[PDB]
């Protein structure tokens, strides 16, 4: 569906990643920078990695098996060996329920 | 100790797997058949960069490492065994007894303060199954089936096998060995059209991460270890395609093989059933130093009396050493050879690209780093240093 | 990037010329002829430490970084081409298109999610008088032009060559060629008598510094180079003396040759006219690695039609390959080995001890310090790095 | 300099012995015998790390290092001897005289401002006792006799022998030959049968640590060395046991050798008598670089007049060459080159177990270190560094 | 079974004295604050004289290789060091230094 | 003849250096050290390089090819790989005048 409900905004904290499983299709990371939210594919486009088992610095994703990094709300490498850009995916709070998009930008 | 911090800053989930080089110290390692170390005439070798001497006395293996403690010569350069339990240093005579190491005599000063107070290194060796293991490691040994995959020590198991040196890293043979993509290397393999194998091109994976593998840190006698189980919701690729076109075609033989692989640290493959469906393979990759290991390959098959034995040694000589061991896993030995660049410098380590099954690897890596008993080190090699 | 700081530091009129010892990255070099790379038969080749593979299919030639992205083995040590349009590494098959390195298949894996989301690194390639240029940088290629010395791409020149790999750095090549003092070395090559030369054992400088070079920075196709005037105030040195005596003359023949010399980005020298009156050489020293180089060296004659090319080419196998482009040159090639010791360790950049004819090499030094297009580093070898 | 930092703060009793990796600087070495040096046909060598030329003009000796000044090559790879007096490079027809290393000419510009302005490195050379000597150092030489044992240079001693060159650092081979307890390694020399010489296993020290070694500190022509004395309240070990049972004896022939053992910087050993009563050795660990050394042996013998020359040399052709300089110091070679490991990374230094025989030794390594007159590194070899 | 050494105000805090016993291996005797210790003066390592060590609080450095030892217990403090020295019983009685002719356990 | 008049002590700002030219014989290098003046050979007795176009750090001119330098009052090497002393110049200013003596020493 074109909005995939992930949670309530307030059961996630600042500087923190939620894994979005879904049927069909690979997950997706959502992340909290302050109070806005963004969203990326999980998966670390220079292998095999989740994502959200890796650490966040501001509004810089590294991943845990080579400390590649990207910037979440661009999906752009922040780090080597990353060079692919992540598809990134558009959230909106809505009655404070976080809400992620079934399709990446572009 | 043995690669930049850099780069182990960079590789969380498994720092002390890229951290071991030399190897795992504290380990059990199979060196040499038995039938290669005859009565009273020692050996030398080198097992995790380390030289030693192993030696045959009243049947019973003995283990000393090959560097005097004077002025640090190999013992072996040339070799007076003067009395049936001891070993004299050509070079100014401190002679150490080979079951403690202990310095018992010096010919060219028998009156020397050293005397009764030094001591060489020792390490204990076992023998099982026609092989000659060495606990490359401090303190009392535990049971060598720890570090041996299961059903290897089994009684009615018969053992037979081929050892080589390598020129790679232990490490790019274990990955090379465990990895469930790397079938593709075998696909023109004699034995695959000569023993009517089933054998897929690859696998299409299926089910979740953890469905990948089996982590085995609960075996009773302490193994620790991974089944790859790649093939429980996996679809096997027979037709390999470019732009959908079919290119390449698996081999659709009778025999099915491989199904159940599994390796142990401190780095052993087991394939079962293998290179036929009544028999397993065992290969370990011992590391000798940072840039070679042996190939120590062993097939296991049941047998019930000498009868069997023989026959199957026949079998061994004729057609599974040849067709098995050399022209199945010929091929792994260069495969393992392209590797040594790209890892050479440790860059390989950030830089691999990994796919799907390489979650078996991963899995490896993981285990490996958690549960090995220690890292060897160069001044393992040199000699211990610290300040308290 | 490449040489300790503490040199560069101290060679400040060209720092960057020091720290490229794996050569510049961002132009345009040739690395083999035309006729030596055949439809569908690829061939490695090591340009700026790189690994390369280049292929011909349909007449097009195209080049791929010969570095499986997965597990970095070269493809090359067992090429597999299974459509024309593609190059399957032999590993676990993950299969790449020439036309634009994308990873378009992967046989092991039909599923897997690095398909389409994955770049081999691929180079710009272009054949020019029978010549195979690689563009060894990045984005869009300049002009060929750019890095090619005037008149190599005249519509009627013909070119002929022969390439070979040399054991030196590419800079000692590039400055031996350059040197108008080096003649010395030239005096009794079989080309001076056969092909009756003039030519002296050296230059007594005349006028000012400015006027011993001319610096080439405004060539409207954005060529970078100099040419060595040394000879337009210069006495040439016909009897050489010690100590007042003569103990060796020049030679006196009719022909001039290398009225004009010049050397040109990224590393190619112009001598005209050479060996013969009526010819051009072109000579190219081209860094394979921080200790080797392609010397490739090319003759240009007019040449205006087909019976003048064939004439010429059967000139070239019969007079000028074996008198000039060995006779000559072989001396430059044993020259070039007997400066690495000096510079191996990079301290002859700082203790060396220039004299006055220098002022041509000192000109190349400082135009290449800042007219390169960027410094090769071994990072571009591995694989480029950045935390963020 | 040339070692850790860290290991050379741990060997406090001789620091700068085993920071003198390339040998000492400033002390005359041996390096080659007056025959294999002939007029005007110049001999290349390596002496500390040095690459030199040695040339005999009207009968008398001079040496050159083998590297030009301007751009760092050897002059040796093509000599030019244009006159009597000078060498001139290949390469730019840079010219020296051998007299003293000015830049005399350079036939490729008469007018360079460089000419009567540089000067080659040039170092002393003094045959003695048809030995070629080498000051290795800076400034006006001391006389021969500083570095030379007591009765080499004697008017009557008639000197022969053999030079060779080794693969072990120098020290490994001075240490090798003043060890007392090293004769073990030569209990089945052929000498000690054929010339029934009396050789102990080794020796049981008595008295103090102070009685076991003579060092002198001599300032009549400054010699520097220690003499052996092991055997002056030591009991020589005729009969080797292990657990109370006899495995090996010693010699007991009648001639008495090795009276007295000597060693002197730079490094030389005297054996007096050696290898029979009326006889002495003197020899020379001579260092080319870190890894190798020449093996300069003498033997000599007062003569008083021809035919006592003459029948020594028959004797030294017939026997003593081949049964001692070969048949006894054969087996010093290939135990010198059993240390070179343990050594090679210097913690050997650090992790050595000495005992009692090793106080000859240790009382090298501290004159040595108390007494040289320079440590050779790395940067006399490349060009001296200094920053204002 | 007790040799003199010295008096106690013979020996600064932090200094090391080597006892010579006609007949005997060489002790060593260390003041550490106002305590004393005994040992082998000979290093278990080879054949140095720890009394020509650096004594740094109760851990002696041997001058040859840089090994050392604890003065109190004798065990190793540093590599190459592995076998412990010989103890020796010390009694300071009178304004006097005394140590045991015979090693303790 | 002797004495050569270069320029203003005014045409020099602090820290800076000029070469003189010289008719049949090899350029002057004029350094400005503070307020004070020195004379030396311009060419760098290691190479070709012009003093003139290296750095000066108080009385010491490093040369701009190799980093070799010279104490510009006395001439002697300060730097490798410089070994051999430059030729010095005496200079005298008169009157806010800069000369440079005629020859060496
Ligand atoms: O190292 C190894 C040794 C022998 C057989 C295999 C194998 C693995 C999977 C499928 C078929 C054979 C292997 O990996
Ligand atoms: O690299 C080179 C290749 C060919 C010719 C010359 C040359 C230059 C000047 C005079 C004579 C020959 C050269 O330098
Ligand atoms: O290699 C050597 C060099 C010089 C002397 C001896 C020697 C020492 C003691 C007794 C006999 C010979 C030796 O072995
Ligand atoms: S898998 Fe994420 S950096 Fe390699
Ligand atoms: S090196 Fe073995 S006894 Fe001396
Ligand atoms: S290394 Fe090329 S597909 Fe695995
Ligand atoms: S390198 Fe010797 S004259 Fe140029
Ligand atoms: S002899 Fe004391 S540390 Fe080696
Ligand atoms: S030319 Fe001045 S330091 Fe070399
Ligand atoms: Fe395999
Ligand atoms: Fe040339
Ligand atoms: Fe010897």
């Amino acid at each position: 569906q074109i909005w995939l409900k992930v949670c309530a905004a307030s059961d996630m904290q600042p500087g923190t990643i939620r894994r979005v499983n879904r049927v069909g299709a690979a997950p997706l990371a959502v992340y909290r920078v302050g109070d806005q939210f963004y969203a990326t594919e999980d998966t670390c486009t220079h292998g095999i990695a989740s994502l959200s088992e890796g650490t966040l610095d501001g509004d810089v994703i590294e991943c845990p098996f080579h400390g590649g990094a990207f910037n979440v709300c661009t999906g752009m490498p922040a780090s080597s060996p990353c060079t692919v850009p992540l598809g990134v995916f558009e959230v909106e709070v809505k009655e404070g329920e976080v809400y992620v998009a079934g399709e990446k930008k572009l | 100790a043995n690669v930049d911090e850099a780069i182990l800053k960079r590789v969380k989930g498994w720092a002390p797997y890229v951290d071991a080089k030399l190897g795992f110290r504290n380990h059990w390692y199979p060196v040499m058949f038995s039938k290669e170390i005859n009565e009273g005439e020692p050996k030398t070798l080198k097992l995790l960069g380390e030289n030693l001497l192993v030696n045959r006395i009243d049947g019973k293996l003995y283990c000393l490492k090959d560097r005097c403690l004077h002025r640090g010569v190999q013992l072996s350069v040339k070799v007076e065994c003067k009395t049936k339990s001891t070993i004299t240093c050509w070079y100014h005579a401190w002679t150490y007894r080979w079951e403690d190491g202990v310095l018992c005599d010096i010919l060219t000063n028998p009156t020397s303060a050293q005397i009764g107070r030094q001591k060489l290194k020792t390490y204990p060796v076992q023998e099982a199954k026609g092989c000659v293991f060495i606990y490359l490691g401090d303190g009392d040994p535990p049971p060598l089936a720890r570090d041996t995959p299961p059903n290897f020590l089994d009684d009615d198991m018969e053992i037979l096998g081929k050892n080589q040196i390598i020129k790679s890293n232990w490490r790019l043979a274990v990955e090379n060995g465990f990895d469930p993509s790397h079938i593709y290397i075998h696909k023109d393999s004699i034995l695959v059209k000569d023993n009517d194998l089933a054998l897929p091109l690859g696998f299409a994976p299926g089910g979740d991460r953890k469905q990948q593998t089996r982590v085995v840190d609960d075996d009773v006698v302490g193994r620790k270890g991974v089944y790859d189980l790649i093939g429980e919701h996996g679809v096997p690729v027979f037709e390999g395609t470019i732009g959908g076109e079919v290119v390449r075609e698996g081999a659709y033989g009778e025999k099915i093989v491989a199904n159940d692989i599994s390796i142990w640290l401190p780095g052993v493959l087991k394939v079962n059933p293998f290179p036929n469906p009544d028999m397993m393979q065992f290969e370990w990759y011992v590391p000798i130093d940072e840039n070679t290991h042996y190939y120590f390959q062993t097939l296991g098959k049941p047998c019930a009396n000498d009868e069997e034995r023989k026959k199957y040694e026949q079998e061994f000589e004729s057609k599974w050493k040849p067709m098995a061991l050399e022209g199945f896993n010929n091929d792994d030995i260069w495969a393992r050879e392209a590797m040594v660049d790209f890892y050479a410098d440790d860059k390989g380590w950030v830089n691999e690209i990994l796919f799907e099954s390489d979650e078996a690897i991963v899995a490896w890596r993981k285990l490996a780093s958690e549960h090995n008993q220690g890292i060897q080190t160069q001044a393992h090699v040199s000699g211990l240093e610290h300040h308290h």
